[PDB]
């Protein structure tokens, strides 16, 4: 996160980091046994930690938990990145508390103009590299679908949607992937992609979940 | 030496944080560089050892 803010301590319950001997990308808890991040993010052994601020400190309220199954949407592509959302079921249920707790899935799609919080571990420079130790939190609005497709023209799917501002300052970067965009209690988006960060007439690109909720109850539901 | 090899490493779209090889031809070795996790250059390796026999 790129001209964020720290966040408030475990303010963010439903963040957890995605790790394989350090940390790679992001999630969101939708459940007390399945988290939801995104399809690039994909590796065959996957430990999830829950519960974490600084995470490169054992705090006590840390939860780690293994994936016992990882399934990408069947139809991602790891060219265009349509599609980019991905379920992963941990290994026992995890203990819900004021640390730990599991985000909405969306009701509806969220219209352009709708203020969202975005979070993270990832990249906090546009030029350079500086990897946070507490979790970085941004506010910003979903952007009109019009404004995403001129900033990135032909690249835009109705799976995606803009989140940030086209002046740049502001943005998700390496490490936020799989990330949650929350607007109204409500999981809209999964930080994915964008050319650079906090770039201007390049915001950052993420996954519409309102398009997947279905899929993601039926996979629930089947497994 | 292959023309890939004496690019810049490439981080690509993607905002994952992925630890890649790449060959250093101003240093004449092969370190390591953060990858975005999709569209990869040809200057991006698993391994030091694939690295430096592809590029070395
Ligand atoms: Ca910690």
């Amino acid at each position: 996160i790129v001209g964020g803010y720290t966040c408030q301590e475990n303010s963010v319950p439903y963040q957890v980091s995605l790790n394989s001997g350090y940390h790679f990308c992001g999630g969101s808890l939708i459940n007390d046994q399945w988290v939801v991040s995104a399809a690039h993010c994909y590796k065959s052994r996957i430990q999830v930690r829950l519960g974490e601020h600084n995470i490169n400190v054992l705090e006590g309220n840390e939860q780690f938990v293994n994936a016992a199954k990882i399934i990408k949407h069947p139809n991602f592509d790891r060219k265009t990145l349509n599609n980019d959302i991905m379920l992963i079921k941990l290994s026992s249920p995890v203990k819900l508390n004021a640390r730990v707790a599991t985000v909405a899935l969306p009701s509806s799609c969220a219209p352009a103009g709708t203020q969202c919080l975005i979070s993270g571990w990832g990249n906090t420079l546009s030029s350079g590299v500086n990897e946070p130790d507490l979790l970085q939190c941004l506010d910003a609005p979903l952007l009109p679908q019009a404004d995403c497709e001129a900033s990135y023209p032909g690249k835009i799917t109705d799976n995606m949607v803009c989140v940030g501002f086209l002046e740049g300052g502001k943005d998700s970067c390496q490490g936020d992937s799989g990330g949650p965009v929350v607007c109204n209690g409500e999981l809209q988006g999964i930080v994915s992609w964008g050319y650079g960060c906090a770039l201007p007439d390049n915001p950052g690109v993420y996954t519409k979940v309102c398009n997947y909720v279905d899929w993601i109850q039926d996979t629930i539901a089947a497994n | 030496r292959p023309d890939f090899c004496l690019e810049p490493p490439y981080t690509g779209p993607c905002k994952a944080r992925i630890i890649r090889y790449f060959y250093n031809a101003k240093a004449g070795l092969c370190q390591t560089f953060v990858y975005g996790g999709c569209r990869a250059k040809r200057n991006n390796f698993k391994s030091a050892e694939d690295c430096m026999r592809t590029c070395g």
